[PDB]
């Protein structure tokens, strides 16, 4: 059983400043990871596909690295509207699976 | 006449039938438009025979048909006229003067599997040849010469049909393609199948 | 373009029966799976299960299987997910998703979600 591990699990940070999130995989699983965010009551929205490829129509900011077990989620300027939680998303084909880590808030100081 | 037709459909299906069981699909009466499918950078092969890639919109085609299925990433090109092989030879074989275009694209996030797929099969040990365009579902034991078989498997006695093991970490090599190589009459009969225009 | 309209938020007593509606538009509706999620309230995101609007094959998590049911109908372009047998730990926010495969690529349009509420 695939189990993800996101850390941390809260941060805070000034706008504008350059954050990382981790997400390690119990089991190797190629590249077949997603980045989901969560703004306070609406729907998640993925932001991240294949672990490095941006989301059509999302800003050049957010960016997505690692592979094989560990991958890396970061925000190169932190912006008001990046408030929200965010998610790993592990997905397998034939039986769409869907596992999802802890989550991790941002909140400006 | 004016229709857009169901490219969409073939090309984004979820599920495309193994390369034994290649799946046919017959298109007719609507105006294709190849100028999306050719600009796209996403396939990684877009070789085609007959017909130059560039000038498709500006051919009106009496019938085409698409053919789609799965194949073992690194032989790719193993699918064209002339070239032989496994697959070639026991799953799916094109004629020597075949016309129409062949295409392929990196599938890894849409087929492999975490554990293993196990759910692709081709044929191995076929009796003869196989002739251009024909299907082949038949699952009866192989016998490899010696004492004959009776619904049982063992020596010289293998399974037909094997699976893939397609895995997330298997390199691109081993990693999982699609082809949905098409198919043009060109039989100059009335056409129902042409590029857009005025 | 695409839209996941879904029912409204809804209340029921424990150990009823609760079908839960998901709209969908802009795309065939009967070509691509449609999945299922669940957040508690202080949890995570927790997968539902998947069933094909075509063929109507579904299949469901170990931990809740025979608990559910998600039914179609594609004349109006509809996935349902029923769940009976509702308790307290159930109150979670249900978010019906499609899996629509763009060229070697999976797209994840999801729904608004429907709030439930389990109580006496
Ligand atoms: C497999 O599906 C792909 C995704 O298609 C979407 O999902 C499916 C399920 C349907 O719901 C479909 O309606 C969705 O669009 C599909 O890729 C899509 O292909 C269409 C064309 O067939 C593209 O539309 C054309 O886009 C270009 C450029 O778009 C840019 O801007 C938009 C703005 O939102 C961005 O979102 C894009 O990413 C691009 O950056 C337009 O220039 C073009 O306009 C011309 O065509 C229209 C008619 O469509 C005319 O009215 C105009 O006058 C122009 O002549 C189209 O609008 C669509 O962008 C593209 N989506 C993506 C994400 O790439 C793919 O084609 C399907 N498979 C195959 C084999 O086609």
């Amino acid at each position: 059983d695939i189990v993800m591990t996101q850390s941390p699990s809260s941060l805070s940070a000034s706008v504008g400043d350059r954050v990382t999130i981790t997400c390690q995989a119990s089991q190797d699983i190629g590249n077949f990871l997603n980045w989901c965010q969560q703004k306070p009551g609406q729907a998640p929205k993925v932001l991240i596909y294949g672990a490095s490829n941006l989301e059509t129509g999302v800003p050049s900011r957010f960016s997505g690295s690692g592979s094989g077990t560990d991958f890396t989620f970061t925000i190169s300027s932190l912006q008001p509207e990046d408030i929200a939680t965010y998610y790993c998303q592990h997905y397998d084909n034939f039986p769409p699976r869907f596992t999802f880590g802890q989550g991790t808030k941002l909140d400006i100081k | 006449i004016t229709n857009l037709c169901p490219f969409g459909e073939v090309f984004n299906a979820t599920r495309f039938a193994s390369v034994y069981a290649w799946n046919r699909k017959r298109i007719s009466n609507c105006v294709a438009d190849y100028s999306v499918l050719y600009n796209s950078a996403s396939f990684s092969t877009f070789k085609c025979y007959g017909v130059s890639p560039t000038k498709l919109n500006d051919l009106c085609f009496t019938n085409v048909y698409a053919d789609s299925f799965v194949i073992r990433g690194d032989e790719v090109r193993q699918i064209a006229p002339g070239q032989t092989g496994k697959i070639a030879d026991y799953n799916y074989k094109l004629p020597d003067d075949f016309t129409g275009c062949v295409i392929a694209w990196n599938s890894n996030n849409l087929d492999s599997k975490v554990g293993g797929n196990y759910n692709y099969l081709y044929r191995l040990f076929r009796k003869s040849n196989l002739k251009p365009f024909e299907r082949d579902i038949s699952t009866e034991i192989y016998q490899a010469g010696s004492t004959p078989c009776n619904g049982v498997e063992g020596f010289n006695c293998y399974f037909p049909l094997q699976s893939y093991g397609f895995q997330p970490t298997n390199g691109v090599g081993y990693q999982p393609y699609r082809v949905v190589v098409l198919s043009f009459e060109l039989l100059h009969a009335p056409a129902t199948v042409c590029g857009p225009k005025k | 373009e695409v839209q996941l309209v879904q029912s409204g938020a809804e209340v029921k007593k424990p150990g009823a029966s609760v079908k839960v509606s998901c709209k969908a538009s802009g795309y065939t509706f009967t070509s691509y799976d449609i999945i299922w999620v669940r957040q508690a309230t202080g949890q995570g995101l927790e997968w539902m299960g998947w069933m094909d609007p075509s063929r109507g094959t579904t299949g469901y998590a170990q931990t809740f299987q025979g608990r559910v049911t998600m039914t179609r109908d594609t004349s109006i372009s509809t996935a349902y997910l029923e769940l009976n047998s509702l308790t307290s730990e159930d109150t979670a926010v249900y978010y019906c998703v499609a899996h629509i495969v763009v060229l070697d690529r999976w797209f994840d349009p999801w729904g608004q979600g429907t709030l439930v509420t389990v109580s006496s």
